[PDB]
RNA sequence: CGGGCUUGAGUUCAGUGGCGGCAGGCGGAAUUCGUGGUGUAGCGGUGAAAUGCAUAGAUAUCACGAGGAACUCCGAUGCGAAGGCAGCUUGCCAUACUGCGACUGACACUGAAGCACGAAGGCGUGGGUAUCAAACAGGAUUAGAUACCCUGGUAGUCCACGCAGUAAACGAUGAUUACUAGGAGUUUGCCAAGCUUCCACAGCGAAAGCGUUAAGUAAUCCACCUGGGGAG
RNA sequence: GGCUCCCAA
């Protein structure tokens, strides 16, 4: 996960109103998906990093719970975010 | 590598230096194998 | 890599062949190939001097540059190719001078890389250097025995040697066989190990593949008559006595290297 | 930050045989003792103090 | 970028010309890799605590620089490839260690 | 923490493993 | 938190057992009603409601018998827990300590004790037993 | 069902910390083998001996060469979901704790299935094979000795990939949440958290004992027990 | 004829 403050700020500006909104469900889902992809890339090389695995799984669980909250609150926002991120698979 | 440059006084000094270093204690320890569980439990009991 | 065949037939149940995952071209370079004739193990008098040779697929010979005397001319790796004449793969090179050559493909050499030969060459995989210029401890292959005569030593697929230390005009090298011996430091070697190390994992599966590769059936000596083999004869099965060849040469532990050979002065430790 | 250089400084925590003195012998606290041991081992690797 | 400090020892047989050649070779390799250099030092001849390669004296050189974390591997490959060097070490220095190094350079 | 309780289980395990090792290699 | 009413009862019980004089609880409407019922029935010395930026604080001053150094409250028991809810009619209202204790019960007429629940002929959820 | 709030929860920022994981490089002490030099009457081992190695030149000592394995002192603490993690260094990751005058606004807890990880020993393929050492062989001790002791010694112990899924896998103590006394030490960032260890009030317990890291006071969910053997 | 696939090239 090549993650830094500049990338986090760019993600928060892209998803969610204003760049200071680090806590929005959309911002959190975007951040989780970004580091999930990067951790997958790391694992394909370090196939024996069982600690980076299950950290990946805990990130996946967090993203799923945020998506379930979006289901319970506003379905249209969930459709928009999964369309913009290409999550469902 | 205990060095005692120099006869009774020299021999007493060498023996005292060897005792302070504790080479005989580690030699007695290295004469046999001890399980890590045995070492950990001995340390816990002591 | 290897490819394990599924057991659709009994002749395929135990067959493992190579995956051919490193080969990048299927056609050889026309100017560097020539048709090769076969021997059935027969010498120039027509007599069969070596048994169990004959038939097989038709093959063309590829000219391999085992000498590498184009010192200081960089070359580009063009293709990795199949060679029917050896267990390893080969690599096609284009020199900036405009020449072309084939070299033994080392492990890790990729299409698009640069290679060089001579003293000024960097000790990278695929480069050919005099042993005086190779850092101690490097994995090497294609080792010359005499300077200028061409690589002779470490050539089969997956094989490598090691430069253990140097002692002036001679360096010390550990061989694939486990022998340790001294080699003139003006002889050349190539950096890296020979590729296609999975060649040893292949299983023919059936007798037909040996026939394709050009081998003929080998007959045991105990199932012959005494007139043919010293180990033949008897009523029913018999052990044949002490194992030996048709000329009575013992086949268990009798040494055949000439006891007064001069090269034994350069052999530090022996292992067969 | 104790430097792996200044070996003369580094011998302050070593005994006559060159070994590392226990934390109870001197007044060190755990963080400083860990830093001292790391510096001593770095200098031993760099051949600034003997291994024996 | 990241602050690094490398200390390496050369054999005591080469002269000052070969000193300059080898140290400039390493410096140029770092510069080509893209590193800026903070401080190059030279402790000269030092008696090693233990013999290295059957030799008891060496030539100590220190380089503190800044680089991307990708050039360290190339630096060690060059170090291993060079038969003149006998013992090298590198350290990534944090904020506290960099502050100490800055104080040492100031003094 | 009597000891006989574990001794009985140890005996049973010994018997079962002996049975299995005797039955191996026979078909 | 799983049962705020049980937590309130536990805080009171632990303060009594430790011998404290004042216990502070996070505030809630039903908890305020329970505190009012306790003060009316005479189990606690006093109470106070504080409205800070949070949900608020209920400060309860307990009652000790200076004659015998014994608290006015002996047992507090939660009856209808989240894992098993209990509702009774006015005919089957429980009697606590043979009528010498109280049973705080929530009824459609409000939160009251089993005595007035029986009087008004209304049932509901049996919150707790106090004696 | 609809709306609101910030305490729970999470995201951000900052500070600090670590034998936490994976991967690449480097190092010294010790041990084994080979070659050469000095030297000759024993070495080794035990309660005592013998087997064993040695004048066709051992043990001992010096140098050259080669290879494998483990990391003294620090060092009892710390980290990790657990199993476990300790030479040095770097790269790539993960994560804990504290605070924020930042953000979202109950987004939480538990969890039958299922999935992942999971000491040692064991199995398959290929490397490697120094020490130690099941099986085995020899010498002793014994009424015998299929052992304890001694001398050898093969799988194994090491690496990569893949199986297997067990333990006194233990704190013999499932996970969350809130509350309730004192002493004595101890690690970390500022008196105070967040830990990590021992006496010990109330209370609990059959007792031994537990006691703010509960086996106390309560709430939620999961697992498991119902006399012993037969019988996992 | 070319195309596809394959290795024994
Ligand atoms: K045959
Ligand atoms: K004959
Ligand atoms: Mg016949
Ligand atoms: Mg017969
Ligand atoms: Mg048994
Ligand atoms: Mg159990
Ligand atoms: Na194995």
């Amino acid at each position: 996960m090549y993650l830094d403050s500049a990338k986090k700020a760019e993600l928060f500006e892209k998803y969610g109103k204003s760049v200071k909104d680090t806590g929005s469900p959309e911002s959190q889902i975007a951040l989780f998906t970004f580091r999930i992809a990067h951790l997958t890339e790391h694992l394909r090389q370090n196939k024996k990093d069982f600690a980076t695995e299950r950290s990946l799984k805990m990130l996946v669980g967090k993203r799923r719970r945020m998506l379930d909250y979006l289901i319970k609150v506003d379905i249209e926002r969930y459709r928009a975010i999964i369309k913009e991120l290409g999550i469902r698979r | 590598m205990i060095v005692v440059p120099v006869i009774e006084r020299a021999l007493k000094r060498f023996k005292r230096k060897f005792e302070k270093t504790g080479a005989v204690r580690e030699l007695r320890a290295r004469q046999a194998f001890e399980k890590p569980s045995v070492a950990k439990r001995k340390k816990m009991q002591k | 890599g290897i490819r394990k065949l599924k057991p659709t037939t009994p002749g395929q149940r135990h067959k493992v062949i190579g995956a051919f995952d490193k080969i990048t071209a299927s056609t050889p370079e026309k100017s560097l190939v020539v048709g090769k004739k076969k021997t059935g193990g027969r010498n120039n008098t027509g007599k069969m001097t070596m048994r169990y040779i004959g038939g097989g697929h038709k093959q063309k010979y590829r000219f391999i540059d085992f000498k590498r005397t184009k010192d200081g001319i960089p070359a580009t790796v063009k293709t990795i190719e199949y060679d029917p004449n050896r267990s390893s793969r080969i690599a096609l090179l284009y020199y900036a001078d405009g020449a072309k050559a084939y070299i033994i493909a080392p492990d890790g050499l990729e299409v698009g890389h640069t290679v060089m030969s001579g003293s000024e060459a960097a000790p990278e995989v695929g480069n050919a250097l005099p042993l005086a210029n190779i850092p101690v401890g490097t994995i090497i292959h294609n080792i010359e025995l005499r300077p200028g005569q061409g690589a002779k030593m470490v050539r089969s697929a997956g094989s490598f040697a090691q430069l253990t230390s140097r002692e002036g005009t001679y360096v010390v090298i550990k061989m694939p066989s486990g022998e340790v011996r001294r080699i003139l430091s003006t002889c050349k070697a190539t950096i890296g190990s020979v590729g296609n190390s999975d060649h040893a994992l292949e299983k023919s599966g059936k007798a037909g593949r040996s026939r394709w590769l050009g081998r003929r059936p080998h007959n045991r000596g105990v199932v012959m008559n005494p007139v043919d083999h010293p180990m033949g004869g008897g009523e029913g099965r018999q052990s044949g006595g002490h194992p030996r060849s048709r000329k009575g040469l013992y086949a268990k532990g009798l040494k055949t290297r000439a006891p007064k050979k001069h090269s034994s002065k350069y052999i530090i430790e022996r292992r067969k | 930050y104790i430097d792996y250089k200044d070996p003369e400084f580094l011998k302050k925590f070593l005994n006559e045989q060159g070994k590392i003195l226990p934390r109870r012998i001197t007044g060190t606290s755990l963080k400083f003792q860990r830093r001292v041991a790391q510096a001593v081992k770095r200098a031993r690797h760099l051949a600034l103090l003997p291994y024996v | 970028m990241n602050n690094y400090e490398t200390v390496f020892i050369l054999t005591p047989v080469l002269s000052d010309a070969q000193m300059k050649e080898a140290v400039d070779k390493f410096t140029g390799l770092l510069k080509q890799e893209g590193a800026v250099i903070v401080n190059e030092e030279n402790w000269g001849l030092r008696k090693l605590a233990y013999p290295i390669q059957k030799k008891s004296t060496g030539f100590y050189q220190l380089v503190e620089f800044q680089a991307n974390p990708d050039v360290i591997a190339k630096l060690e490959t060059n170090f291993r490839r060079d038969e003149r060097v006998i013992r090298f070490l590198t350290f990534r220095q944090d904020k506290f260690a960099a502050e100490y190094a800055a104080k040492r350079r100031s003094l | 923490p009597n000891g006989k309780k574990r001794k009985r289980h140890k005996m049973a395990t010994h018997k079962r493993k002996k049975r299995l090792k005797k039955n191996r290699h026979k078909k | 938190m799983t049962d705020p009413i049980a937590d309130y009862l536990t805080r009171l019980r632990n303060a009594i057992m430790a011998g404290h004089r004042v216990v502070s609880v996070p505030a809630s409407n039903i908890k305020k009603e329970i505190t009012k019922i306790l003060f009316d029935k005479g189990y606690i010395l006093n109470y106070k409601f504080e409205e800070n930026d949070s949900q608020g604080i209920i400060k309860v001053a307990l009652k000790y018998d200076l004659a015998h150094k014994v608290n006015a409250i002996k047992k507090l028991k939660r009856v209808s827990r989240p894992g098993l809810r209990k509702y009774v009619g006015y005919r089957d209202m429980p009697r606590v300590l043979n009528g010498l204790g109280i049973a705080i019960v929530s009824t459609p007429r409000g939160v009251m004790t089993d005595k007035e629940a029986r009087e008004l002929k209304v049932g509901g959820e049996v919150l707790c037993y106090v004696y």
